[PDB]
Order: structure tokens, then C-alpha cells, then sequence
């Protein structure tokens, strides 16, 4: 089995709320490294995501406060796959790309 | 009325620090990219062809 | 049934008759929900102290009671676990739920177990903090107080070793005795947040609480601790504070007709700490196999060590971290005073690594010290003042540490022995330099394929000073270079950096295609 | 609809309403300087001698997100906070228990019963009858089925054996509601601000009863994350308040805590628009009558509960002030969802009253003659403080160190609780530094990255250090002479020295005084005026023109006017 190898890789991170949130599905054709921007407390990391059942290329960015927050977000790679569910952030109408916080996250290398 | 009127402090941080960090970001991807392609352009010929 | 009957209540204590036949702490109770202790009794009557309280129970002369003929116990459930508690076992705040079965019920003064049941203090406790690990070892079954004045970092830096079992399986449990709720509440989002709430409880006795629950909220998690190594787990714990208990057996003993001794406190205050502090240790495999580590803390006056309880204290844990009042108005944190802090277990308590790592520092630092402090003219020895100038402030620039930050135990002895081999010598007070140090050697050692089984290594077996030398040289040293490299302007006209790493290898075509694909700022070869 | 906009607020609403209202700076600059002051003076935010600053600082207020908000809401039909979890008052019973007093003491006296319809319970009232007048007696210890010992609450003058006293089974009980504000009482109640005692309006709650349904309800608070704003550039610059928390006022006798106390009261109350309460326990008659009178004359009366326990009262009733102050605050935030701040004076005078009953009712004193029950009755007190979803209860107390014995047990149980601690200096007081506050020695949980900037660190960081390294050198100074120092140090002096006269500043209340009118200074005017002092760019100023200035302007303007008139002179 392909799929065998990356199951021992899951790695699932998840909230008890439950808030309206933007799904993605896909894999990660590029992710850069992170920045910290609100006086070095959070973390910016713009991500590039090829979607499952369109094929099409989405860019937008995530927000980390957290140290649990921070460590889910570091798991994620090139051509990791990942299905991300993203609160939207009011801090968008300032960008290009929306910004989003992670909700829920399963993670596979 | 001219006198009163003074540039915020808030917003304009914000949007300015935003605005920093996307165009940082852009600047140094594309950075990465073109020294890596001159680090593949350093050692991609054959010794004999 | 009930059998006893309230006569007086004076005192904040009820005075039961009835004929029963009255042991030291046993459970009476009033209700459902609220019961007592016995202190003292006679062939006709009992002195009880309440452990609870009810709103809608009106407890008063004539009220009826049952004696239970059973010692308090407290019962163990599985719902503990990222939860805080009282001392009855209700479950004031929790993340999963009950199952109403009692998995264990634990006498809450059990005696200590006998010297035939113990083991030597051989395996390192990780706290996280350099200074600590380095030069104050902690070792698995042993006793350390935190010793200091108020508003100095004792809880901070309970709470960091607390933090530094994220991923060793060690569980932990916290004793609060008259602390302030809303600071309670923090601790346990502070959990949630770094991921240790699941490993940990939280046994609470507030400061408005009965006196009974706040003199005996150290035994029952002492309780607690001792039902999960008989298991053969490994328990941390943490009392905050002792001081705070001392003053409420001296309040509950006061107002039950017992006589002061020095300092107001009752006569056996000795007594009643040594008896709880000594159910810590190492046990042996036909007794459990586990161990109990204690991190009781104990505050003092304007720097008085020299006081009944903390002198109490000393004179029963294997050693002290103090923390200096003058160190924290200074700036620096954590403020631990080494010069006053002792750890008797001493390189019996580190690892081989470390202990081969961290050798012969607080000599160097005290040798500092006293050059820093006696410097007087500007005449000047030989470059050995040069040399101790530049190790002291380096190992000093080593000690600061940001709050809530964990510095894994090999990340620290690696730090030791490059600056003991003047891997360190260009530092001029950029903490950014330390900090990509620190985080690239984090990364390698944690996830990195060959990075783990070096980690695993260095762990387990105790290597020379060739083999420590060769992995330096060829694995370390060139991601460190590249990443200082990347990130350090100065570094470029810095004539030591180029003294020290001009024949390290260059890893840059490497590294590049590593951070272009994503990875942390540590992977060397790959992802285990 | 206007009309029915209007017909869902009371005139008073709208009286306070008209506070609240946009005015454009078209119009703003139309205004004169009276007006432009009394627009200041009901907004809180202090008298100012110049136009365009005026109206700078009106702006300012005007474009807080907050004062829109309010502004915004005062054109809508009236919506009415939804009390949870309210305070429920006390059930409405009769006189069910009868005895007589038995046995007579000074301030204890014991009690046999008669009739009883139920048995009696811990810390109920006994109510006697002498002449016309109600004594009430607090249970302490309950002997057997029928015979109690009590202590008096208030004067215990007339009481006699034979006595015939009678209780409801309940603890003391006050009548709390929104008529308290502008009142003065004490703590079971009894009217002190008239003969006449015209009665308080409102429900009667026991203020020994938390009404929690269970314990865990206790842990369902909010950890403090905000800055209250005072208006005082050393508290805002270095000594950051909780909101939701505790803030310690320290020092000796004199050193003009109670100044403060007035200040803060009065700008929380005008600037934060809230509802203050003060608790005065062991609260001198006059200072009590004092702080009363002006409290009528600045204007913040009508929005103040005093609760007054007399310094010549019963130590049973001194006790009971800071729980009845608890209580009207816990009403008042509970029941009408307002944020309050809560005054607490003297703290010391609290802990000496828990003493003295301990000692009444014969009880072995613990250490330094204290009670046994020191820390469990502190933490009974202060743990009632804290910060829920319906609002703040900010705290700050004063205390009074005996002898600057900062090792006594009430110290060291008061420290326990304290977010932030004020410490001030008698010797800074005599140098005529005011307010007073000694800022190397006091300090502030909330000066950190969790809830300031990097800019408010860093500045705090550097004054502190600039003001411990110009301390030191002062002493140089005074014994080698000035000339003595290098280079660095002679500027580092200087600056250090600008930077300690430029924290002092006049109080709206202290004009009673030195007659200079108050000012009120906001965090960011503070922090532009100690970066512009720390780059040394007033270094060419003499030092006595940053005395007891409001913003860096003020001492800019005057040295270029004075110096405009030493041109004109010669
Ligand atoms: N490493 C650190 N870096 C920065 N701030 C720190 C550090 N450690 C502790 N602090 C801060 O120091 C203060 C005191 O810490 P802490 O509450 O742990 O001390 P304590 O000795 O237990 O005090 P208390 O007398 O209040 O019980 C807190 O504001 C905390 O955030
Ligand atoms: N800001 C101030 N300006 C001028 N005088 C002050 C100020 N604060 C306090 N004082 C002085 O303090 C005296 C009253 O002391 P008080 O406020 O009762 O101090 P405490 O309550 O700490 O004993 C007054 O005579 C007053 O002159
Ligand atoms: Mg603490
Ligand atoms: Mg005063």
C-alpha cells in the first residue's frame, strides 16, 4: 500500500469550539518559512494550496499565537497534504490574501 | 481647523507593518529561487558529455 | 447510619457525642456531600474539622452525623488527568469526564516505605533551564526546594521544569495551598497551551478554604503520587507553597487548644513536614519501581534563610535553588543565586554527557565572581584575565532565559561544551546569536533522521572526547556556521567567528533546498 | 422615531446621554475657551490654557472607538443588561429565636435561650431593644443547645444582664441598591450624613452570604488582561493598574495617600464613566467629614457608596466595612453589569480589627500577638475581587506600614493578594515631589510584553535604569563635586534629573493646597514626552521648569517665552 507509510505520519490538531470556517483540501505545492510580526508574539506563513477535485492554486496565509499553535503549523512542508480548516481573521482587508487561524488540521508527510 | 487635524498612529502602523511583511515575504522567495538556481547552474554541466 | 450528635461549634470545629469507637482522621459524615476529620476524641465524644461546605446544609446543635469507622482516603479516577481538584477528590475543573469507579483509595498519611525499598538517584529530571541542569542537578527521586523572597520566579520556575516533561512521560502533579485562584486558572490555561494537560493535575486549597483541607491538601496529593508509582510511573511534584501549610497547622493546632512553641507554631512542626517530605524517592522494582521527585517552595523575609520553617525545610530536601531579590531587580532572569544554591546529589543526578560536559563550572563561575568583584587596579595578570573575562561572561550570557521556555537537557550540554572548547568567543550581547544556537540545535537533535540517533546516543551511552569532537566537527558546526552565517551581519568582520570556523565545512547548496521545501531551520538530512 | 427613541430613557438617562454627543471640529473651533474648559471638565479630561491643544485633546477623546460606541448607542431605544446569576436578597422571615443576656463584659457579652422555634447558627444577629434603640450582636461560639456568646456591632451603651434580645436565624443584612451612590453609611447600614436618617431605597442583601451554588463556580473567572488608564504619568509610564486586579498604596504617615485615593476615585468616575464605591475601615471623623465635603464640591459625590466604619466604633463593626463595601460592589456589578472600582482605607486598620476580636473572644494569639486566623481572613477578603463576564471589580487599597516594617504578618499577608504595589516616600514628599510615588522601589506585575508594547517596556526599561544610575552618581556629586564626573555621566545626571522633576504633576483635588490647577495626562502624551526627555533634547532647559507640568510642550513654551522676554529686556 502507497498510502500505508503515511498513515503512522498523521497528525491531527483540533478546538472544542466550533466557529464558521474555510475548508481546504489539497496538497502544499510551496509553504515558506515563518515570520513574526505583532511585537515577535505571532507567526505569518503564507501557503500555496493545489485544492482536491479542481486542481486549482489558492495562496493565503495563517496566523499562529500559540505554542501548540506554533508547533501544528511547523508540520507543515512541500507536498504535505492536509486537510485545514481556517477561521477567517479581520486583518485580511489589509492584505492581498486572507489570513486564517487553525481551527482543525490533519497533517501527512 | 488645520492645526487640529494630525495623522493617526494605529491604523497606520498596522497597515504599514502588513504591508512590510507581504512585500518581505515576495522579496525573499524570490531571493531563494534565483540563488538556487545559481547554486544548480554551478554544477550542472558533464565532465566528458 | 447516624449515631452522633453536634453539641458546640466554636472554633470553626464540631464537637460530635455519641459512643463510637473514634480513630485519629476519620472520616465523619454530615452528609452526602460534606464530611470531617477527627482530631482528638475520648470514650464519649470527638473534635472534627470540616474539609467542605454546603449552602443548603445547616449545620448546627443537634444536627446528626454518621461515623463512617474509616480513614480518610482519597479516591483515585481516571478523569484526574488535566483537571483540577480539592482535597475530597470533586472535580472543580475538568477537560473529560467520570466514570464513578474508584480506581484506587489511598490513605492520605501513608508512612514512608522502608530503606529496603529504595534505590540510588541515577536518572536526570529535566527542568529546562540551563543553569539548573548544568549546575544544580535534579535527579529522579529527589527532593529540591525553591527558596526565595516574594515576586522572585519560584512558581516560574516550578512551572518550567513542570513544562520540561512535555514529552518524557513523566506525570505531573501541583499542589496549591492558599493560592489565588485567578493565578490557578492561569497555571491550568498555561497547560492547555504548552501541551502538557493531559499528563497533569491540579490538587487546589484556596486561601478562604476550610483549614483542614489546606493542612492536608499536601498529603493527599502526596497520595495521589504514590498511587501512580505504584504503577511504576515516574511523579514530579510541586507543593506552592510550604509556608503557606505551615501557617494553616499552625492555625488549625491554635485554635484547637494546642500550645505555641517558637515562633507561635506547634511543637512537632518538624514533624509534620519531615513525615510528608520523606514519601519522595527512588523505589525498587518489587516496590513499584517508580519514583516520586518533590519541588516544594518556601519564601522567606528580605533574604532571612535563617528562619524557623525554611531552616526546617533545608535540613530535610538533598539541596536549594534560591532565588535572589537583588538578581531580579537587576534584570535577570531567572534570578537564581548559584553561589547560595547547592544540589547534594551532584553529578551522581546528571548523565554521562552531562556530566562530562558541564564539569568544573561553578568553579569558573565563582573564580568570575570573585575577579568581577576584586578587580580594583588596572594592572592585568595575562590573558588569563582575558580568558576568565570572556568564559564568565559567556557562561552569564548562557544563564538568562525567556518565561516559559524549556532548554532540552543535550541542547544544554552541548552549549557547555562549546563554550568550554571557545566555540563562544565572538559573543558581544546579541541574544539573537544564542537564540539561533539554541533553536538550531533543538531542531537537529529532535528531528532530524541522524540528528535523533545522535540525541538517542548521547542519552543513553556516555561518549570520549574524540567521538564527541568528530560529531562536532562534521555534523554540527557547519549547520551552525550556516546558520549564524545567514543571519548575523557582524559575523562576516567578527576576526574570532573566522579564527574558529574558517575550516568548517560549507553547507550552503544543502541547507538552501532544505528551507526553499519547507523544513524547519535545523533538518541536516531528513525527516525520521 | 425620536420619540420613541426618547420615550425609553428616563430624563436622567438623557441628562447623562448629552455627555456622549459628536461635535464637528467645524464647530469645535467656534468655541471659546470657557467652553472648551467646561466641555473638558465634563469629560474628565482636565482643564487646558490653550485653544488648538483643546481641541486636539477633545478629538482625541471623541475618536475612541469606545466613546463612539456610547455616542452611538445614545440615539437608540434603551436596551437593558440581562442580569445572570444576580444577587438574590434575603428571604423574608420573623423573630424566631428568644433569650436574654446572661453574662456582661467589655465587648462580649453572652447569651441564654428561651424560645427557640429552630436551632441557632454561626454568625447570626441577635437584635436587642434599649430606650429605642437597636443594638445588634454578632454569634461567635455556641456553647451548648442554648447559650451563645455574641459581639456587639456599633455601641455597646445600654446593654445590661437581663437583656431580652431575639433573631431571625440570619446574619446582618444591608439594604443595597442604585440609591446608595451618593450616600454615606456604615457598615450594618445606619444613615451618618444627616440627623434626620432618610432612609436608603432598595433590597436587603446579607453581605456574609456569596450565594455560589457550588465551588466550581469560584474558578469561572477571567484572568486580568487589561490597563485601567489613571491619568498620572509615573502610575501609566512605570506602575501599569490591572483592571480586575489589586493595586497596593504603601508608605508611612503623611506621605498623602489619600490625595490619590480622591484622584483616582474622581477620574475614574468622570473620564471612565463608572461607578465608584469607597471602604473606609477605621475611617478618622474627620477625614471621613472631610473627604465627604469635597467629594459634594468636585462633583463626584452623586456617583460614589461611601460605607464609613468609624474609627471609634466596636472592632466587630470596623471588621465588617470592607465586606459590606465587597458586597455593594459585587451588587453593583452583578445586578446592574458595571464595571466598579473599589476604594479600601485602611487596610492595616482591617487587619488590626480581625486581631482585637480574635483576642475578645479568647483565642491563643499566634505570632506577634496576631490571630491564628490572619492569612484565611485576608483571603476571605480579597478573593471576592476578581473579573466575570459581567464586569470588573477593580481594587485599591492603602496601607499603613508600621515603622517601615515591611516583615510585619499584615504586610506579609497583604503582599500575598497585591497585583501592584505604590510605594511611597516620605523624603521625596519633603524634596516637594509629588505625587510622591517612589519609582524604583515600587513595581508592577503588568509592565510586560503580555500587555504593553515594545515602545512601553523599552521606555519604562531606560527610565528606570537612567534614574538607579543618576541615584548613584549623586552621591558622587555631592561629596568630589560635579566636575568630578566624566563626559557620559555629567548628560546621564542631567537627564536623570529632567526625567525625575518631569514625573511630578498637579491634581485636580490638590488645589485645595498649592491653589495650581490639576491636569490629566494620557499614556501616550507621557510616553512622547519621557522619549523626547531620555534623547536628551531638552538637555538646554534649566531643570525648574519641568516642575508640576502637564506634556513636554508646557515647559518648551515657557523657557521660549521666558527667554523671549529676557531678549526684550536688555
Ligand atoms: N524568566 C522570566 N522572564 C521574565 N519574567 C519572568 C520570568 N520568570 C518569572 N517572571 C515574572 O516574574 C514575576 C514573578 O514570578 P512568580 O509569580 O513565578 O514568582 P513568585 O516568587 O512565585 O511570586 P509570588 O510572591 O507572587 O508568589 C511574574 O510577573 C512573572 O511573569
Ligand atoms: N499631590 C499632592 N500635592 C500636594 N500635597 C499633597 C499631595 N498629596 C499629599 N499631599 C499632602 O499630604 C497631606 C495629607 O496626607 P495624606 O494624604 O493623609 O497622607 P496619608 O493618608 O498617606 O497619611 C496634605 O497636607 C497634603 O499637603
Ligand atoms: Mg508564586
Ligand atoms: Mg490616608
Amino acid at each position: 500500500n502507497i498510502f500505508a507509510n503515511k498513515i503512522a505520519n498523521q497528525k491531527a490538531y483540533f478546538k472544542r469550539d466550533i466557529k464558521t470556517v474555510h475548508t481546504f483540501l489539497g496538497r502544499v505545492n510551496y509553504i515558506q518559512r515563518a515570520s513574526k510580526f505583532n511585537d515577535e508574539k505571532r507567526v505569518f506563513r503564507p501557503l500555496q494550496i493545489e485544492l482536491s477535485g479542481t486542481n486549482e492554486i489558492v495562496d493565503i496565509y495563517l496566523e499562529a499565537t500559540t505554542y501548540i499553535s506554533k508547533k501544528a503549523l511547523d508540520e507543515i512542508r512541500q507536498n504535505s497534504y492536509i486537510f485545514l480548516e481556517a477561521k477567517w481573521l479581520p486583518e485580511s482587508n489589509f492584505l492581498n490574501n486572507p489570513l486564517f487561524e487553525i481551527q482543525n488540521i490533519v497533517i501527512e508527510n | 481647523i488645520n492645526q487640529t487635524k494630525e495623522i493617526d498612529v494605529n491604523s497606520k502602523i498596522v497597515k504599514t507593518e502588513l504591508e512590510y511583511v507581504e512585500e518581505d515575504s515576495r522579496l525573499r522567495k524570490e531571493k531563494i529561487e534565483l540563488i538556487q538556481k545559481n547554486y544548480d547552474n554551478l554544477n550542472a554541466k558533464p565532465l566528458v558529455g | 447510619m447516624k449515631n452522633l450528635k453536634i453539641t458546640a461549634i466554636k472554633d470553626n470545629l464540631i464537637f460530635v457525642e455519641g459512643e463510637h469507637q473514634f480513630s485519629f482522621l476519620e472520616i465523619i459524615k454530615f452528609s452526602d456531600k460534606v464530611e470531617g476529620v477527627v482530631l482528638k476524641a475520648n470514650d464519649r465524644s470527638a473534635i472534627v474539622a470540616i474539609l467542605n461546605e454546603d449552602k443548603d446544609l445547616n449545620l448546627t446543635v443537634g444536627s446528626l452525623a454518621e461515623a463512617t469507622g474509616e480513614l480518610y482516603k482519597i479516591p483515585i479516577y481516571d478523569n484526574y488527568l488535566g483537571s483540577i481538584i480539592n482535597v475530597l477528590g470533586e472535580s472543580l475543573v475538568k477537560q473529560y469526564e467520570r466514570t464513578n469507579v474508584a480506581l484506587d483509595k489511598k490513605y492520605v498519611f501513608t508512612e514512608a516505605q522502608p530503606i529496603f525499598t529504595r534505590s540510588a538517584v541515577n536518572e536526570p529530571l529535566v527542568t529546562g533551564i540551563t543553569v539548573v541542569d548544568g549546575v544544580l542537578p535534579v535527579g529522579r527521586g529527589q527532593k529540591e526546594l525553591i527558596i526565595g523572597d516574594r515576586g522572585t520566579g519560584k512558581t516560574a520556575i516550578a512551572l518550567n521544569a513542570m513544562l520540561a516533561q512535555e514529552n518524557t512521560d513523566v506525570i505531573n502533579i501541583f499542589i496549591a495551598i492558599g493560592k489565588k485562584r485567578d493565578e490557578i486558572v492561569e497555571i491550568y490555561g498555561t497547560f492547555k497551551k504548552h501541551n502538557i494537560l493531559h499528563k497533569s493535575i491540579i490538587v487546589s486549597a484556596a486561601s478562604d478554604d476550610a483549614v483542614a483541607a489546606r493542612y492536608l491538601a499536601p498529603y493527599a496529593g502526596m497520595a495521589i503520587a504514590e498511587f501512580f508509582q505504584q504503577i511504576g510511573k515516574d511523579v514530579l511534584v510541586v507543593m506552592d507553597d510550604l509556608t503557606n501549610h505551615a501557617d494553616a497547622y499552625r492555625e488549625l493546632s491554635l485554635l484547637a487548644g494546642i500550645a505555641p512553641a517558637r515562633e507561635a507554631y506547634p511543637g512537632d512542626i518538624f514533624y509534620v513536614h519531615s513525615s510528608l517530605l520523606e514519601r519522595g524517592g527512588k523505589y525498587g522494582p518489587e516496590f513499584g519501581g517508580g519514583s516520586i521527585t518533590i519541588l516544594p517552595i518556601a519564601q522567606t523575609l528580605a533574604g532571612d534563610i535563617s528562619g524557623y520553617i525554611p531552616t526546617n525545610l533545608i535540613s530535610i530536601t538533598d539541596g536549594q535553588i534560591y532565588t535572589s531579590a537583588k538578581l531580579f531587580n537587576e534584570g535577570t532572569r531567572p534570578a537564581i543565586d548559584v553561589n547560595l544554591s547547592v544540589s547534594r546529589l551532584g553529578s551522581a543526578a546528571q548523565s554521562k554527557f552531562m556530566a562530562f560536559a558541564s564539569s568544573g563550572l561553578k568553579k569558573i563561575y565563582t573564580e568570575y565572581k570573585y575577579l568581577k568583584r576584586l578587580s580594583s587596579f588596572s594592572s592585568k595578570i595575562s590573558n588569563r584575565d582575558l580568558e576568565t573575562l570572556q568564559k564568565g561572561k559567556a557562561f552569564e550570557s548562557l544563564i538568562d532565559q525567556a518565561e516559559y521556555e524549556v532548554i532540552d537537557y543535550e541542547t544544554s550540554a552541548i552549549l557547555f561544551l562549546l563554550l568550554k572548547k571557545g566555540f563562544l568567543n565572538f559573543y558581544t550581547e546579541k541574544t539573537e546569536a544564542l537564540k539561533v544556537i539554541i533553536g538550531v540545535i533543538k531542531v537537529f537533535l529532535a528531528k532530524d533522521v541522524l540528528g535523533r540517533k545522535m540525541r538517542a546516543i548521547l542519552v543513553e551511552h556516555g561518549i570520549d572526547s574524540i567521538v564527541w569532537n568528530l560529531y562536532l566537527n562534521h555534523m554540527i558546526l557547519p549547520l551552525l556556521k550556516y546558520h549564524l552565517l545567514s543571519e548575523l551581519q557582524y559575523l562576516a568582520t567578527n576576526r574570532e567567528f573566522i579564527k574558529k570556523f574558517k575550516d568548517i565545512r560549507n553547507d550552503g547548496r544543502i541547507l538552501l533546498a532544505y528551507e526553499r521545501k519547507g523544513y524547519e531551520r535545523g533538518i541536516a538530512y531528513d525527516y525520521k | 422615531d425620536p420619540e420613541f427613541v426618547a420615550s425609553t430613557y428616563t430624563e436622567e438617562e438623557i441628562i447623562h446621554n448629552l455627555l456622549f454627543k459628536l461635535y464637528s471640529v467645524e464647530q469645535l473651533a467656534l468655541f471659546t475657551i470657557d467652553q472648551l474648559n467646561a466641555l473638558l471638565f465634563a469629560r474628565g479630561l482636565g482643564l487646558e490654557k490653550n485653544k488648538v491643544r483643546a481641541i486636539k485633546s477633545l478629538l482625541t477623546l471623541q475618536t475612541s472607538y469606545e466613546f463612539m460606541e456610547k455616542s452611538q448607542a445614545a440615539l437608540l431605544p434603551k436596551v437593558s443588561f440581562n442580569p445572570t446569576n444576580p444577587l438574590k436578597p434575603i428571604e423574608e422571615k420573623e423573630f424566631t429565636i428568644f433569650g436574654e443576656i446572661v453574662e456582661i463584659r467589655s465587648q462580649v457579652y453572652k447569651i441564654r435561650i428561651d424560645k427557640a422555634e429552630e436551632e441557632v447558627l454561626p454568625k447570626v444577629i441577635f437584635y436587642a431593644d434599649v430606650n429605642g434603640k437597636e443594638i445588634q450582636l454578632e454569634v461567635a461560639d455556641i456553647f451548648d443547645k442554648n447559650l451563645v456568646s455574641t459581639f456587639v456591632l456599633g455601641n455597646e451603651t445600654g446593654l445590661k444582664i437581663g437583656t431580652k434580645v431575639k433573631s431571625k436565624n440570619q446574619s446582618y443584612a444591608i439594604k443595597i441598591s442604585k440609591r446608595l451612590l451618593g450616600r454615606v453609611i456604615d457598615p450594618i447600614g445606619k444613615i451618618l450624613d444627616d440627623s434626620i436618617a432618610t432612609p436608603v431605597h432598595g433590597n436587603m442583601y446579607a453581605p456574609l452570604e456569596m450565594q455560589h451554588d457550588s465551588e466550581a463556580t469560584r474558578y469561572v473567572v477571567s484572568p486580568k488582561n487589561a490597563i485601567l488608564e489613571t491619568g498620572i504619568k509615573v502610575i501609566d509610564v512605570l506602575l501599569p493598574i490591572p483592571k480586575g486586579g489589586k493595586t497596593g498604596l504603601l508608605g508611612g504617615a503623611g506621605v498623602g495617600k489619600t490625595v490619590i485615593v480622591q484622584e483616582l476615585i474622581n477620574a475614574f468616575i468622570k473620564f471612565h464613566d463608572g461607578v465608584s464605591v469607597f471602604a473606609g475601615i477605621g475611617e478618622r471623623i474627620r477625614e471621613g467629614h472631610e473627604l465627604w465635603k469635597e467629594a459634594e464640591a468636585l462633583g463626584f459625590l452623586n456617583k460614589t457608596a461611601f460605607i464609613f466604619g468609624q474609627m471609634n466604633e466596636s472592632p466587630g463593626l470596623r471588621f465588617r466595612s470592607g465586606i459590606s463595601g465587597v458586597k455593594v460592589a459585587e451588587y453593583f456589578r452583578n445586578n446592574l453589569g458595571k464595571s466598579v472600582l473599589l476604594f479600601m482605607d485602611n487596610i492595616f486598620r482591617y487587619v488590626q480589627a480581625g486581631s482585637e476580636i480574635s483576642s475578645l473572644l479568647e483565642k491563643t494569639p499566634s505570632a506577634v500577638g496576631y490571630q491564628p486566623t490572619l492569612f484565611s481572613e485576608m483571603g476571605q477578603l480579597q478573593e471576592r475581587i476578581n473579573s466575570t463576564k459581567d464586569g470588573d471589580i477593580t481594587s485599591i487599597q492603602a496601607m499603613y506600614i508600621p515603622a517601615d516594617d515591611f516583615t510585619d504578618p499584615a504586610a506579609v499577608a497583604a503582599f500575598a493578594h497585591f497585583d501592584s504595589t505604590i510605594i511611597l516616600s516620605r523624603q521625596l514628599a519633603a524634596e516637594g515631589v509629588y505625587p510622591a510615588i517612589d519609582p524604583l522601589e515600587s513595581n508592577s506585575k503588568m509592565l510586560s510584553i503580555k500587555y504593553t508594547s515594545r515602545e512601553h517596556l523599552d521606555i519604562a526599561k531606560k527610565t528606570v535604569q537612567t534614574l538607579e544610575k543618576t541615584k548613584t552618581l549623586e552621591d558622587i556629586i555631592n561629596i568630589l563635586g560635579f566636575d568630578a564626573l566624566s563626559e557620559d555621566d555629567k548628560k546621564v545626571v542631567e537627564v536623570g534629573r529632567r526625567l525625575k522633576w518631569f514625573l511630578t504633576q498637579p491634581f485636580v483635588v490638590a488645589e485645595k493646597f498649592s491653589g495650581v490647577p490639576g491636569k490629566f495626562v494620557r499614556l501616550k502624551d507621557s510616553l512622547k514626552g519621557i522619549k523626547t526627555i531620555l534623547d536628551g533634547d531638552l538637555n538646554h532647559i534649566p531643570v525648574s521648569y519641568f516642575s508640576f507640568v502637564g506634556v513636554v510642550e508646557e515647559i518648551i513654551e515657557k523657557f521660549n517665552l521666558d527667554a523671549k522676554k529676557e531678549a526684550l529686556k536688555n
